[PDB]
RNA sequence: UGUAUUCAACGAGUAUAUAGCCUUGGCCGACAGGCCCGGGUAAUCUUGGAAUUUCAUCGUGAUGGGGAUAGAUCAUUGCAAUUGGUCUUCAACGAGGAAUGCCUAGUAAGCGCGAGUCAUCACUCGCGUUGACUACGUCCCUGCCCUUUGUACACACCG
RNA sequence: UUCCGUUAACGAACGAGACCUCAGCCUGCUAACUAGCUAUGCGGAGCCCUCCGCAGCUAGCUUCUUAGAGGGACUAUC
């Protein structure tokens, strides 16, 4: 009853792999329906910049590049076993929301 | 509210001018870096330094706290901060940057400063070292004069994990001297020492 | 009109390397062997055409 | 047989007059003709490669010019398409031989480097005789009445008294004085 | 006999969906004999022209075809209902007719079978196409 | 034996030839071609299949690739009736049980194990080819030593150490009361199962890819890189790029006939 | 059996479909026809003395392959190219007055009908009258 | 030039104050532009995402190629005039001397799209589409590297 | 300055290579209601068949798009 998502937002895909992993066999320990883990797709920022100070010089620009991974998970659970699963530990550069779905 | 793409560039940009504002007050102990995580309900902002016993002096550490606070518009009772000690002091590059900073600034030579640092990372168990320093020494005329040895790679991915560098632009009677100091880590499997991968030209072979 | 094969293709030459020199046999007479140039893409087995069968050529041109 | 270039002519008819041109035109009915001169293959990866690609491939190929007409092979194709019809229903013969005569005859033999005169490739031979043709129709084809199927035509049935035979000519004639 | 074959090339993907019947043969819903433009028309006929349509005469072809341009996607389909038809015998009817049209169509073109890797590579800076530069002048 | 044909279908090595028992003519070739043949292909897998069976009602296949799991296939539609998943390490080789209900394979993981072909019951006890007694299971191991098992409890039941090279696959009689290794050495060993102690040797020069007993002829045959050699259990052998070995034997229901997997496909059959 | 606006080329049946329009003799027609080009990127409006009709054949086609287009998305099929003179050629959008009005006399004669998912879907009435027309061809 | 087929990727997009961003849809307006219903803090909504291609008026004419330049006029942005709509005006220009730059495969060449710039106004960084000729050789020129050699150079032959 | 060898040199540090990102192949796996494919049911037109749209909290699946672990190429065979 009251289905609850949960996404998972990071820039690193080893961490997000493994607490998605964790988390869903969490899940499954309570002997509970999860559909998923849904991938959801790598957004990437790209900008552009000039190295030299000043203008002079041949003009050579780097191009700085981030990926954003996100995981999404769905439950069809009771939202307190949700925060129950989802208080153990975390790891570094994970961000977890929780939503009422 | 706030989209994913404005906040994580504000956390981003928070980080910086957080490692900003810790570095120019640390100069008597050593600031070398911080660690920041959100737990349910709090903000773990860990800073990290050579001398630990000094940061502490445990008031200051409640004011710095609230620091971050009052002035990011923080919220109270989810923000903690507080000191730690260095695994290692000399494998720390910033660490020994500082250090041979405050070193020259005392009023040793900087030659036999970077002896003592140069000795001092090895001390510690690097690969191993380089130490550059680039300006007016004692002529008008600057020069860059540098003190190396050990195992030093320049090219490549494993530059950005395998090594650690550090840069300062220490004010000078006469100038500003600018120093580098670059330091190999060897393979740790564990990963306290440096990194956890072996390098790729590093093979190692079970006996028969 | 002295269709020849390339028979042996003995490296590029001239100021350029643009010319590549070869030794051709007749196919009117199979053992007369001479040593000519040719511009452009030249494979051994191929088949040239020409105009004056009497010019004859030097080795590393 | 069972293919034919745009279900119309027959390659089962078309010879080539000399023992030195053989291989680098694909006009053997056996394989290497095709329904259209529009394919996606790479030819230029390897030596010799495009000896094996048509004829027609070719020629219609190098009419995308000058630089306000590359990538347009689709206006290639038809222009092709409407100057065989042309050559066909005038000469009364399949397009194919008239294409590999005006090919055939519009190809040089020496030229003059280095000054000494010495032959040709005949891959570098054909290469010209194309390369001639197209631009002798581009050159009669520009600021006139003319459509570029008529002039390419013309050109066609004149080169099997047309400029591709005198560029051949001076050509010729600079080669053999030296 | 129900298949998937999936037709690529550059950024076209030919998806065909492969049904028992009557033979007949639609490409986004709308026949194959109203291909634009037409005169490329005959580029995607290259299977039905050179196999027969005896061996397509008892089970039709539907291709919805997405991406890429209008050249691609006349190949994406090119390629897609050669591979739809080869895997018409591949799971359904037998060996020997599957590999014999297998090899026909290989030694017509290779490209009927392969699928083409050739794809845009990313621009560099410093220049306006992807590896031509700018016009460098001295003084 | 003679000549009886040549085969041109296959573009990479067959590791596996496997014939019904009833000797009905739909045998499975399982290869490392990334593709399986029936004389119907099989591509489920996505990696080089090595060991191929056929199950006792000679309707289904069962073939395990070198990704690491197993499949055993409706022979007629060409589909999985089930897959077996859990090998880490490169499966190497498959068998049925004395029932043809339990999954007996070995791979790279230094281990074996044993699957039901319907049950969620799964044990596990660089282990080379096996071959179950038709109730002990003969394993080859990675030090030129052959392992004997026992199936009341799957506990280890003896090894034999006498084997000069390494042990690339195992044979067992038809009936399930002799055992053959073979390898680099060159030297084949045949054990009796009962007792497992060291009966008596042949001599081959080379590695054998398989060892199959004849059924009838009660005979054994063996593919050494040499020259095919058959020996008649009077231990007295009385068969033939510049790179030339087989890769299978396999003795027909038959007994007249014999097929033989290569590397180049040329499937050859002797009678 | 059936010929379905899949099995008929676009060309002839917007053709055949503008002169189904133009015996009609239903639909109105405004004051301006000639006088207003079709987008402001043209220079000459459409030397067809009929292209409205031709036009309204072109919506009635439209309408019936996709559903729930707006004014904008209309606006946005017939633009095409601007060529700024010296500067470099860009996109440009259609009249959107004159789409606005020929589709409020489409709704008129019943062809369609307002959605709420935004845009205009195809009523059965008309798309069983372009079925019949298609039939024929 | 005018009809009518129609096939992409990259990225970006809100403070909700009525509403600062992306804008869907309806209405009004020839177009430029304005009002209402609203969605999206985002794989949800924008996002349903051109050259090319049947058909015709031109017809070889500095001509409907070209639109420099001008005048009249409306409105948007901005606190304050930049741009964009309509018509009229219709300059040089008919492949360009010495010299000169880029490029070998989905590349060159051709056509657009996004972002940065931004209260308003597009060169640079990427994206995709159509898509070839030749070459696959060489040190002839322009250089680079190595070996031998000569030197009265060493600020090093601009000695 | 990549290697084999020759060797009054031997043994080593950088650079190169190695490394990392993206694309190129996978009818193999992982699994997708903020993505899709097919059948059916309903409604739309000319029972069936051509055909457009809507549901089926699983009709089934991930071949088609997404993103991850993996594999694939190493010059091995001629
Ligand atoms: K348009
Ligand atoms: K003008
Ligand atoms: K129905
Ligand atoms: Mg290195
Ligand atoms: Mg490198
Ligand atoms: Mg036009
Ligand atoms: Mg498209
Ligand atoms: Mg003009
Ligand atoms: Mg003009
Ligand atoms: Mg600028
Ligand atoms: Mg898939
Ligand atoms: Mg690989």
């Amino acid at each position: 009853q009251h289905r609850i998502r949960i996404t998972l937002s990071s820039k690193s895909v080893k961490n997000l792999e493994k607490v998605c992993s964790d988390l869903v066999r969490g899940a499954k320990d309570k002997l509970l329906r999860v559909k998923g883990p849904v991938r959801m797709p790598t957004k990437v920022l790209n900008i552009t910049t000039r190295k030299s100070p000043c203008g002079e010089g041949t003009n050579t620009w780097d191009r700085f590049e981030m990926r954003v991974h996100k995981r999404v998970i769905d439950l069809v659970s009771s939202p307190d076993v949700v925060k129950q699963i989802t208080s153990i530990t975390i790891e570094p550069g994970v961000e977890v929301e929780v939503t009422i779905s | 509210q706030i989209s994913k793409k404005k906040k994580f560039v504000s956390d981003g940009v928070f980080y910086a001018e957080l490692n900003e504002m810790l570095t120019r007050e640390l100069a008597e102990d050593g600031y070398s870096g911080v660690e920041v995580r959100v737990t349910p309900m709090r903000t773990e902002i860990i800073i990290r330094a050579t001398r630990t016993q000094n940061v502490l002096g445990g008031r200051r550490i409640r004011e710095l706290t609230s620091v971050v606070q009052k002035r990011f518009n923080f919220p109270e009772n989810g923000v903690e901060l507080y000191a730690e000690k260095v695994v290692n002091r000399g494998l720390c590059a910033i660490a020994q940057a500082e250090s041979l900073r405050y070193k020259l600034l005392g009023g040793l030579a900087v030659r036999r400063a970077c002896y003592g640092v140069l000795r001092f990372v090895m001390e510690s168990g690097a690969k191993g070292c380089e130490v550059i320093v680039s300006g007016k020494l004692r002529a008008q005329r600057a020069k860059s004069m540098k003190f190396k040895d050990g195992y030093m790679i320049s090219s490549g991915q494993p530059v950005n994990e395998y090594i650690d560098a550090a840069v300062r632009h220490v004010l000078l009677r006469q100038g500003v001297l600018g120093i580098k100091v670059k330091i190999m880590l060897d393979w740790d499997p564990k990963g306290k020492l440096g990194p956890t991968t072996p390098l790729p030209d590093l093979v190692t072979i079970h006996p028969p | 009109v002295k269709l020849a094969v390339v028979v042996k293709v003995m490296g590029r030459t001239g100021s350029r390397g643009q010319v590549t020199q070869v030794r051709v046999k007749f196919l009117d007479d199979q053992n007369r062997l001479i040593m000519r140039n040719v511009k452009g893409p030249v494979r051994e087995g191929d088949i040239l055409t020409l105009l004056e069968s009497e010019r004859e050529a030097r080795r590393l041109r | 047989g069972d293919v034919k270039l745009f279900n119309r002519w027959t390659f089962e008819d078309v010879q080539v007059s000399d023992i030195s041109l053989n291989d680098y035109l694909a006009v053997t009915s056996m394989k290497h003709y095709t329904f259209l001169p529009h394919s996606a293959g790479r030819y230029s990866a390897k030596r010799f490669r495009k000896a094996q690609c048509p004829i027609i491939e070719r020629l219609t190929n190098s009419l995308m010019m000058h630089g306000r007409n590359n990538g347009k092979k689709i206006m290639a194709v038809r222009i092709i398409k409407h100057t065989m019809e042309i050559i066909h229903l005038l000469t009364d013969a399949n397009p194919i031989q008239i294409i590999v005569d005006a090919i055939i005859n519009s190809g040089p033999r020496e030229d003059a480097t280095r000054r000494q005169a010495v032959d040709i490739s005949p891959l570098r031979r054909v290469n010209q005789a194309i390369y001639l043709l197209t631009t002798g129709a581009r050159e009669s084809a520009f600021r006139n009445v003319k459509t570029i199927a008529e002039c390419l035509a013309d050109e066609l049935i004149n080169a099997a008294n047309s400029y591709a035979i005198k560029k051949k000519d001076e050509i010729e004639r600079v080669a053999k004085a030296n | 006999g129900t298949v998937q074959c999936f037709g690529r090339k550059k950024t076209a993907v030919a998806v065909a969906y492969c049904k028992p019947g009557r033979g007949l043969i639609k490409v986004n819903g709308a026949p194959i004999e109203l291909i634009r433009p037409e005169m490329l028309r005959l580029k995607a006929f290259e299977p039905i022209l050179l196999a027969g349509r005896s061996r397509f005469k008892d089970i039709d072809m539907r291709i919805r075809v997405r991406g890429g341009g209008k050249t691609s996607q006349i190949y994406s389909i090119r390629q897609a209902i050669a591979k739809s038809l080869v895997a018409y015998y591949q799971k359904y009817v037998d060996e020997a007719a599957k590999k014999e049209v297998k090899e026909i169509f290989a030694r017509y073109d290779r490209t009927l079978l392969v699928a083409d890797p050739r794809r845009c590579e990313p621009k560099k800076f410093g220049g306006r196409g992807a590896r031509a530069r700018f016009q460098k002048s001295y003084r | 034996l003679a000549l009886v044909g040549t085969m041109r279908g296959h573009n990479d090595v067959v590791t596996a030839i496997a014939a019904p028992i009833d000797n009905s003519p739909y045998i499975v070739s399982g290869s490392r071609d990334k593709s399986l043949l029936v004389w119907r292909r099989l591509t489920g897998h996505g990696h080089f299949v090595q060991d191929v069976v056929i199950s006792s009602d000679g309707q289904f296949a069962l073939s395990g690739s070198w990704d690491g799991e197993l499949r055993l296939w409706d022979l007629s539609t060409g589909l999985t009736t089930r897959r077996f998943v859990g090998h880490t390490k490169d499966v190497i080789s498959v068998a049925f049980s004395v029932d043809n209900r339990q999954i007996v394979s070995a791979s790279r993981d230094n281990t074996i194990k044993l699957w039901n072909t319907l049950g969620e019951c799964k044990y596990t006890i660089w282990v080379s080819c096996v071959r179950f007694s038709p109730p002990t299971i003969v394993s080859g191991s990675w030090d030129k030593t052959v392992k004997v098992w026992n199936l009341t409890n799957c506990k280890l039941r003896s090894t034999l150490a006498g084997h000069g090279g390494y042990v690339n696959a195992v044979a067992v009689s038809p009936d399930g009361s002799l055992c053959a290794s073979g390898g680099k050495d060159g030297v084949t060993l045949l054990w009796d199962l009962s007792e497992g102690k060291r009966l008596y040797q042949l001599e081959a020069g080379s590695i054998i890819h398989a060892l199959c007993f004849s059924p009838n002829r009660y005979w054994l045959c063996a593919a050494t890189e040499e020259s095919v050699k058959i020996w008649d259990l009077s231990k007295h052998v009385v068969l033939k790029n510049q790179m030339l070995y087989c890769t299978s034997l396999s003795w027909s229901a038959d007994g007249s006939t014999l097929y033989t997997g290569y590397t180049d496909g040329t499937i050859r059959v002797f009678k | 059996t059936a010929r379905t606006v899949k099995d008929v080329n676009p060309h002839e049946f917007v053709k055949a479909y503008s002169a189904h329009l133009k015996r009609s003799g239903k639909m109105e027609l405004p004051e301006w026809v000639d006088i207003v080009k079709t987008a402001r990127f043209k220079e000459l409006p459409p030397s067809d003395a009929d292209w409205y009709y031709i036009r309204a054949a072109s919506m009635a086609r439209k309408i019936y392959l996709r559903q729930g287009i707006g004014i904008g998305g209309f606006q946005k099929i017939y633009g095409g190219r601007q060529r700024n003179g010296s500067r470099p050629p860009h996109f440009c959008k259609s009249s959107g007055a004159v789409s606005r009005n020929i589709l409020q006399e489409l709704q008129k004669m019943g062809i369609i009908d307002v959605d709420p998912k935004g845009g205009r879907l195809i009523t059965s009435q008309g798309r069983r009258d372009l079925d019949q027309v298609a039939g024929t061809v």
